């Protein structure tokens, strides 16, 4: 049973790439239809930037 | 007293909520101070009605 390199890198690593980014976009959520500061405009919200 | 915010701590609206209170609190005791400016408008007469 060789490879092992990846089998994880494959599906554990991947995965939790993907569900690591989601839970990245979870830390940006912050439950605001919407507030920002915006030099330039209103730019709605802090969810954009 | 209200809108002295430092904001916000609710953040809702950004803003935007005293907006809501002064809203309402002038929609319910609106049609209150009717009837109080008309049952109660002989009772608000040509005196300091002014």
């Amino acid at each position: 049973s060789l490879t092992f390199f990846d089998d994880y890198m494959n599906k554990s690593f991947l995965p939790k790439i993907q569900m690591t980014m989601d839970y990245l976009f979870t830390v940006e959520v912050e439950s605001n239809n919407p507030y920002a500061l915006e030099l330039s405009d209103e730019n709605h919200n802090i969810f954009k930037t | 007293d209200i809108n002295l915010n430092k904001a916000t701590e609710f953040i809702l609206v950004d803003n935007n909520y005293n907006s809501t209170n002064e809203f309402w609190d002038g929609l319910m005791d609106r049609l209150s101070p009717y009837l109080s400016y008309f049952i109660d408008e002989k009772l608000k007469t040509e005196e300091d009605m002014i």
